[PDB]
C-alpha cells in the first residue's frame, strides 16, 4: 500500500506462539494507524506496539 | 482530444525484458485507471491488468504476478510496463486503454469500460 | 483457467436481426451488471459499441442492442451491413478486481 | 414498546419519531451546562458503507483459541463514507431552528 489520501493500515509482522506453547512461529497482519503506537519515544520508524 | 501513444515495434530475443511506454494527452493522468492488455495474432483480446496513476496501487490477473510490473510518470505523463522472462508465444500487440473514474468513494476500478485505445506495441519473438 | 463461452462463427445477412449471446459462469455474469461489448476490424484497435449490458455510448447509432438474462448477455444487431464483418468480443467483470473477455467471434454476411 | 440500544453519541439512530412535530427536551434551559436533545418528527435517511474489501484471517493465538484479523485488501484502497441529503437536512435544521425560536 502507497501514499493516499484514506486513512491506510500498517502491515505489521510479529512472533506468535504456536500449537507448541515452547515454540514461537511468524505471522502478520493488517492493523488501523489509531490502533498502533511507537514502543518507546527513541527515533524509530519500524517498531511499532499496540495501543492497549 | 484524448490521444494514447506507444511505441511503434519491438524485437526481443526470447529470455529478455522490454519495456513499453504509453504516454496520454488531452486529459489529466491522474484522474482515470490505466489498463493493459494483449493480444496475440490470431487468438482474441487478454487482460493484463490495471494501474491507479494517483498511487503505486496495481493489480494484475492470475499468470502475471511477478512476471510483469507496471509504473506511471506523473510528470511527463507516462505508463511504463515491464514485462520479464519472454517466451515465444510472447509476439503479440500490447495495447494500453483508459479505464473508468477515478471518485475515492467506490471501487470503479473493474469497470470494462475503455472509450480510448493505443494504437499498440508490437512485441516479436521471431 | 477458461474464459468467457462465447460462439466462434455467426452468419447472417443485410437487413436481418441477428443475436450474439456469450454466457459464463456465476460469478461473471450470474451477479454483476457489468457486461460491455466491442468490435475490432483487423490491422487497428478496437473500439466500444455497448457498456453496462445496454446503455449505449455517444457516437454509436441505434442498430445495436443488450440484454442481460440470468448467465448470458446478448448483442443483438438490427439491419446488418457488409461493414459488419470484423471481430466482436464480449468482456465482463468477474470479481476481486479482474475483468476477463470472451474468447472471440468473427461475423460473417452471405 | 420496544426500546432500541443504539449505540450513538452525536446522533439518534433508528429512534422513535414524534407525533405532530419537533420537540425540545432539557433539564433547564438557562444552565448551559446541560446537553439538550431535539426530537424529530420526520426521519432523515443516511447510508453509511466501507468500500473496502477485506479478508479475513486466522491465526492461531494460543491453544485452541484463533484470532481473526484483516489479511489482505483486494482491489483498490478507497475511503469509507456516510452520505446524507444536504435539502433535507437543511430544512430540518431550519424547523429546529424556529422550534428553538420559541425559547430564544
Ligand atoms: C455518497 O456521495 C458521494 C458524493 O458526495 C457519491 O460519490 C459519487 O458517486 C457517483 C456515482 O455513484 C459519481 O458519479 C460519477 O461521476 C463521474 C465523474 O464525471 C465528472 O467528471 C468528469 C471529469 O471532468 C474533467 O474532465 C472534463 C472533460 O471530460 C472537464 O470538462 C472537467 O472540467 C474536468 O477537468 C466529466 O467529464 C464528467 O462530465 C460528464 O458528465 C456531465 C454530467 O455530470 C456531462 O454534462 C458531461 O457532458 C460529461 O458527459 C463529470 O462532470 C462520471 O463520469 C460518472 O458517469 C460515468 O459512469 C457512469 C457509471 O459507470 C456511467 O453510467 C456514465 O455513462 C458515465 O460513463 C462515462 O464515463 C466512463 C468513464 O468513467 C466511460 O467509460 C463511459 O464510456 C462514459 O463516457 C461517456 O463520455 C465520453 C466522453 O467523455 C464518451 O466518449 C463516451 O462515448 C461516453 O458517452 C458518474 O456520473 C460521482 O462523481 C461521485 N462523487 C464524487 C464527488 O466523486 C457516492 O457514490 C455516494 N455513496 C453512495 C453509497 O451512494
Ligand atoms: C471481495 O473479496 C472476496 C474475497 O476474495 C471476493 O470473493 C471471491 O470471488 C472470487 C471470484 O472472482 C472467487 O473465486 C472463485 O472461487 C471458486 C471456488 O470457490 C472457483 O471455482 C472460481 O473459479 C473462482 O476462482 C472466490 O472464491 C471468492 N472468495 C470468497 C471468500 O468468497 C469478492 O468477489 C470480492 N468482491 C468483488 C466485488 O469482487
Amino acid at each position: 500500500v502507497k501514499n493516499g489520501t484514506v486513512e491506510e493500515m500498517k502491515n505489521c509482522s510479529f512472533n506468535t506462539t504456536t500449537e507448541i506453547r515452547d515454540k514461537e512461529k511468524k505471522e502478520y497482519a493488517l492493523f488501523y494507524k489509531p490502533d498502533i503506537v511507537p514502543l518507546s519515544e527513541t527515533n524509530n520508524t519500524s517498531e511499532y506496539r499496540l495501543i492497549n | 482530444q484524448v490521444q494514447l501513444v506507444q511505441s511503434g515495434a519491438e524485437v526481443k530475443k526470447p529470455g529478455a525484458s522490454v519495456k513499453v511506454s504509453c504516454k496520454a494527452s488531452g486529459y489529466t493522468f491522474t484522474g482515470y485507471y490505466m489498463h493493459w492488455v494483449r493480444q496475440a495474432p490470431g487468438q482474441g483480446l487478454e487482460w493484463m491488468g490495471w494501474i491507479n496513476p494517483n498511487s503505486g496501487r496495481t493489480n494484475y490477473a492470475q499468470k502475471f504476478q511477478g512476471r510483469v510490473t507496471m509504473t506511471r510518470d506523473t510528470s511527463i505523463s507516462t505508463a511504463y510496463m515491464e514485462l520479464s522472462r519472454l517466451r515465444s508465444d510472447d509476439t503479440a500487440v500490447y495495447y494500453c486503454a483508459r479505464g473508468g473514474w477515478i471518485s475515492l468513494y467506490y471501487d470503479s476500478s473493474g469497470y470494462p469500460n475503455f472509450d480510448y485505445w493505443g494504437q499498440g506495441t508490437l512485441v516479436t519473438v521471431s | 483457467q477458461s474464459a468467457l463461452t462465447q460462439p466462434a462463427s455467426v452468419s447472417g445477412s443485410p437487413g436481418q436481426s441477428i443475436t450474439i449471446s456469450c454466457t459464463g459462469t456465476s460469478s461473471d455474469v450470474g451477479s454483476y451488471n457489468l457486461v460491455s461489448w466491442y468490435q475490432q476490424h483487423p490491422g487497428k484497435a478496437p473500439k466500444l459499441m455497448i457498456y453496462e449490458v445496454s446503455k449505449r455510448p455517444s457516437g454509436v447509432s441505434n442498430r445495436f442492442s443488450g440484454s442481460k438474462s440470468g448467465n448470458t448477455a446478448s448483442l443483438t444487431i438490427s439491419g446488418l451491413q457488409a461493414e459488419d464483418e470484423a471481430d466482436y468480443y464480449c468482456c465482463s467483470y468477474a470479481g476481486s478486481s479482474t475483468v476477463i473477455f470472451g474468447g472471440g467471434t468473427k461475423l460473417t454476411v452471405l | 414498546h420496544g426500546i432500541r440500544p443504539v449505540v450513538s453519541t452525536q446522533l439518534l439512530l433508528n429512534g422513535s419519531l414524534a407525533e405532530k412535530e419537533i420537540v425540545i427536551r432539557s433539564e433547564n434551559l438557562t444552565n448551559n451546562a446541560k446537553i439538550i436533545i431535539v426530537h424529530l418528527h420526520t426521519p432523515v435517511e443516511i447510508v453509511c458503507t466501507r468500500p473496502n474489501n477485506n479478508t479475513r484471517k486466522s491465526v492461531r493465538i494460543g491453544p485452541g483459541q484463533t484470532f481473526y484479523a484483516t489479511g489482505d485488501i483486494i482491489g483498490d484502497i478507497k475511503q469509507a463514507h456516510c452520505n446524507i441529503s444536504e435539502e433535507k437536512w437543511n430544512d430540518t435544521l431550519q424547523k429546529v431552528g424556529i422550534e428553538l425560536q420559541k425559547h430564544f
